[PDB]
């Protein structure tokens, strides 16, 4: 291992070294030795101090008093450093009593809008008075600003964030006393406090202390009037700040507290700004601010936000919106929505002219997205999407516009309809309230459509207590892993208790006839491939909760090897599914206990290796104990023998595997 | 005040957005300059609502424009540029329907102009994904505006326009926008007139080797746009940005071959010292677009070891050049040519012995440093 021997050499090449004289290198090589001792740093100041007046010799000293602060957060780093112990403070005021007499001197805000020259220069001017205060050891340093001229704490931000080392949330009199001096700096000269640069990294600073601490944001009742006055300025009001605002509304959003920022006046915001990175950004912050909120503000008006626009994607401002559309897609909530708004915003057509601008070819495509998402306003592609079209305004209650439609579509009204009345009975017995292969077919049209464009786009976890095997069931979905009172973003309609209807109509329909498994199995198929499994998480959970429904409804004949195992299949690609993987969880359990008689093997096995063990803990372990029954039923037979699910469970569970077993 | 000046500055340019008549306003000139003194962008009582109506008064006025006029539309230009609150697509298409106007009657060479440009710039900055097309308008205007000052023989002519070429993916989308390959042949003739123009004492060598700090493939700055983000990344420190100014005044034709530069590097060997260095800074991003054989590959490195071996410095320093970008290449170099750049290396590494020749190191970088995929033996 280490040796003391390559310490010892080490220390000779640093005595070498610092006996190779090279005024800044040789404070360096003195800082280098101080940090390889955990004197020198005085006869290295006393060089300095020689040459202290230069300006760029003073820039030099601040840089190096910024990399010495450093030391106590560099080699982690931040805590228990290599460097922090490697170099100490004792017996450095004699060497920074030079540093500390060379310290002293003897419009906008910003020194520049841009990349202003040698502003380095003045952050580590601020940075090295930072130093010195520390390494003496706040209401003094806030005079002391206050009294100094505007421009040298105008021409670096470090100021600020020396404003932002003052304790303003353990003593909330400095921060009053900070914004006191502000206002009169502002009253005094107008722009000098009334630069957006300056307003901006104040506000970053409190929001950067909010959330470091939970005492600031408290108590500062002083503060948020202030913040309220800045932001009632004319330039605040009118939004003469673009990047500057963009980055406060996503600070803003950041941080359910009260302020003058909203989601959806953020998404304004994104919208109104014509840059296409601005408008990223915000609808980047927005996502960030989702998953964490109510989002149907935002989701329901997503699906609306896109249309198409050909002159504005001429100016491509409609392709700025067409790349806050697909980010709105990746978001969660209100997929189908989303997908909608990408298709309404799309020509349908010149994919390859388009190219795949923003970065579809096979899942995120406009076909695929009006295949999985159907919206209804309420060539040859044309239609085969004309066709669902038409079946929707059969199903609309505009039966003459879509008689006309007909009329004008080369398609007989009764052609359709041969095969459309099974959706016509469905949305007669939805419209009304509190009240053989081919009709096979018809009926699984039916309950495909009670499925999808009839269940809730937001339903609710809780369901019907009608049915005492509808709790049960409910309870077999609810044991493992079962998060409740599950909202999404909008609820086309709810609590259709006619389903439980076609549950007693289909079983006595042509004498059994579109009842079978089979046909439910095409439904449950039909329904799981509409969910395209690159869908958004909130669709996913809630095609999930659809489809838990449906299997709560289901018989007990749906417990054949088939009907069952294409059910895991399902629930396991749920279970892939990251926030609908605890309802997958759940409904898995039910499944595995009807197919383990049925399966009395090899297909059980293999699907045993679904368990999350690898990639809400205290439910994966209930999920873990239930599993721990479940494998010792499997085992107490042991027909098989090809399971080996003992010891894959036991692994996981983190439960010690005993050797005999193993 | 502070505030009632920027009010001013808002009241002036509502005022600007009229064509302002026949009014040389010299003294509105002065008032206008004198008000951007001060809280010209920075201000809390104007108004993105104001800068928009800044905007609009800069495109009418350059629409009726055509001295102090001149100097007043440029200080309107650069507060508008100071207003950061703008719509990147509307500025682009005001920039451009003044533009127009502007063009009709241009001097580039004029700094009354210059803030203009500084303001097209900025709109085509971010209007490369938004409205392309008065993009792509303002890329023609500048190109055309840059083969002009490539006429001149000024070094900082040739400076500005290589700027504002680069000023570099709108230039692109023209070029693959272009009419014909006559076209790019003609950008390429007029950045030769540039590269003249900079082989005068007002510039330095066109060589652009041994660049200061020059990190290869460390950090950026290899092919200048964040698309392509090619392979030996060239550093400049301004001790260097000195060179890199004439390197960016090459690269104006280097970086595209006008980039099959096969055929381009076979016809091209004229074995003079511009056209070396001109080929030295194309070679480092066009290698792989070039597709050119191994044996290319061989004889583009002997070649640099033969203008290293000539006393000259600038022939010298252009086949380090050559070699740096050999090193550190898009495409992939002859194992022969691999160990021609190691042996040179090595000799650069010996002349390092003398202090004058950090430029050894500097050069070639890629090859001082473990390249990788290299054999370690």
């Amino acid at each position: 291992s280490n040796h003391t021997i390559d310490c010892d050499s080490l220390q000779n090449v640093i005595k070498m070294l610092e006996s190779s004289i090279d005024i800044s290198s040789a404070s360096y090589d003195k800082d280098e030795l101080d940090k390889e001792t955990p004197f020198p740093e005085v006869l290295s100041f006393v060089k300095s101090n020689h040459s202290y007046d230069p300006i760029i010799n003073c820039i030099s000293t601040n840089l190096q008093f910024t990399i010495s602060d450093e030391p106590k957060h560099l080699r982690d780093l931040i805590r228990s450093t290599h460097f922090r112990d490697s170099n100490p403070l004792k017996t450095l005021v004699l060497y920074i009593m030079d540093m500390a007499s060379k310290n002293v001197f003897i419009i906008r805000n910003h020194q520049i809008l841009g990349l202003m020259e040698g502003s380095l220069e003045q952050i580590r001017n601020t940075d090295l008075f930072i130093l010195q205060k520390y390494i003496d050891y706040h209401d003094s340093l806030i005079n002391i600003l206050h009294l100094y001229p505007i421009e040298t704490f105008c021409f670096g931000m470090s100021a600020i964030g020396a404003y932002f080392l003052d304790v303003a949330r353990t003593s909330e009199p400095i921060f009053y006393k900070c914004l006191e001096i502000l206002a009169q700096k502002i009253l005094m000269n107008y722009d000098y406090e009334r630069d957006e640069v300056y307003l901006m990294i104040f506000i970053k600073i409190f929001q950067k202390c909010v959330h470091s601490k939970l005492q600031f944001t408290d108590a500062t009742l002083k503060l948020i009037v202030k913040i309220t006055k800045f932001i009632e300025k004319v330039f605040i009001e009118t939004k003469f700040s673009l990047s500057g605002r963009q980055t406060f509304l996503k600070f803003i959003f950041q941080l359910h507290v009260y302020s003058k920022f909203d989601y959806q006046k953020l998404i304004s915001l994104t919208l109104k700004d014509s840059d296409v990175c601005v408008i990223y950004n915000f609808v980047d912050d927005l996502v960030i601010f989702l998953k964490k909120c109510d989002k149907t503000l935002i989701e329901g008006f997503v699906l609306p936000i896109l249309s198409i626009k050909i002159e504005k994607s001429l100016y491509k401002g409609f392709c700025y919106l067409y790349l806050t559309l697909k980010v709105f897609l990746s978001i969660s909530s209100n997929r189908s929505a989303l997908l909608y708004q990408l298709l309404k915003l799309a020509n349908s057509y010149e994919t390859s002219t388009i190219f795949e601008p923003l970065l579809s070819a096979n899942i995120k495509q406009l076909f695929r997205i009006y295949r999985l998402e159907i919206f209804w306003s309420f060539s040859d592609f044309l239609k085969e999407n004309s066709d669902e079209i038409i079946l929707v305004l059969i199903l609309t209650k505009n039966i003459t516009l879509a008689k006309l439609i007909t009329s004008r579509m080369s398609v007989d009204f009764s052609e359709k309809y041969t095969q459309l009345i099974p959706v016509i009975t469905t949305y007669t017995h939805l419209s009304e309230v509190e009240n053989v292969e081919l009709l096979n077919r018809s009926k699984a049209f039916l309950f495909c459509l009670e499925m999808l464009k009839e269940v809730k786009e937001l339903g609710s976890t809780f369901k019907s207590i009608s049915s005492t095997s509808f709790k049960v069931y409910s309870q077999l979905t609810i044991f493992a892993n079962r998060v409740s009172f599950n909202n999404s973003t909008a609820i086309p309609f709810f609590s259709t208790k006619s389903v439980l209807w076609y549950c007693n109509r289909l079983f006595q329909e042509l004498e059994g006839f579109s009842s079978i498994p089979s046909v439910i199995d095409l439904v449950l198929r039909r329904l799981a491939i509409q969910l395209h499994f690159a869908t958004d998480e909130e669709l996913q959970v809630t095609i999930s909760f659809r489809l838990c429904a449906f299997l709560c409804f289901s018989d007990p004949f749906i417990t054949s090897n088939y009907l069952v195992m294409i059910v895991l299949r399902i629930a396991r690609q749920l279970l892939s599914i990251p926030c609908t993987q605890s309802l997958g969880l759940g409904i898995a359990r039910f499944h595995l206990k009807k197919f383990k008689p049925t399966d009395f093997f090899f297909q059980l096995a293999e699907f045993c290796m679904d368990f999350l063990g690898f990639c809400k803990m205290e439910a994966i372990q209930d999920f873990y104990t239930w599993f721990d029954g479940y494998v010792t039923a499997l085992l107490n037979f042991e027909y098989e023998g090809y399971g080996f699910l003992r010891c894959q469970i036991n692994f996981v569970r983190s439960v010690m595997t005993t050797k005999n077993e193993w | 005040r502070e505030p009632h000046i920027l009010a001013l500055l808002d009241i002036i340019l509502r005022h600007t957005f009229t064509a302002n008549g026949s009014i040389c306003e010299v003294v509105c000139l002065n008032f206008s300059k004198a008000l951007r003194l001060l809280l010209s962008h920075h201000l809390h009582h104007l108004r993105f609502s104001d800068w928009q109506s800044l905007v609009s008064y800069c495109c009418q006025a350059i629409e009726k424009l055509s001295k102090q006029e001149v100097v007043e539309l440029i200080y309107v230009m650069r507060s508008l540029v100071q207003w950061y609150a703008a719509p990147i697509n509307f500025v682009s298409e005001q920039l451009l329907k003044f533009f127009e106007f502007f063009f009709y009657a241009y001097t580039e060479e004029t700094d009354a102009h210059l803030p203009a440009l500084q303001c097209l710039f900025q709109l085509c900055a971010y209007a490369i994904p938004n409205c392309n097309d008065y993009s792509a308008s303002v890329v023609l205007l500048v190109f055309k505006i840059l083969i002009n000052s490539d006429k001149w023989k000024r070094l900082d002519l040739r400076l500005q326009l290589i700027q504002c070429l680069a000023i570099y993916p709108l230039w692109s989308n023209s070029e693959t926008w272009d009419p014909h390959r006559s076209i790019r042949s003609f950008n390429l003739d007029l950045l030769n007139s540039s590269f003249f123009s900079l082989k005068n004492f007002l510039n330095f060598f066109g060589k652009r080797s041994s660049l200061s700090l020059a990190n290869f493939r460390f950090h950026t700055v290899e092919p200048k746009n964040n698309i392509a983000k090619l392979y030996d990344p060239r550093l400049h420190l301004f001790f260097f940005e000195s060179y890199f100014i004439y390197f960016f005044l090459a690269k104006l034709i280097l970086l595209k071959k006008t980039s099959q530069i096969e055929e381009l590097l076979l016809q091209a060997e004229l074995a003079n010292i511009s056209a070396s260095s001109f080929s030295l800074q194309l070679m480092v991003i066009i290698t792989a677009i070039s597709d050119n054989l191994t044996n290319d590959d061989l004889l583009s490195i002997q070649k640099m070891s033969l203008n290293f071996t000539e006393k000259k410095n600038e022939l010298q320093s252009w086949s380090f050049f050559i070699l740096f970008n050999i090193c550190y290449n898009k495409a992939y170099s002859s194992m022969l040519t691999t160990s021609c750049k190691k042996e040179i290396l090595a000799a650069a590494s010996r002349g390092l012995l003398n202090s004058v020749t950090p430029v050894c190191y500097q050069i070639l970088t890629y090859f001082n440093m473990y390249r990788p995929l290299c054999f370690a033996s």
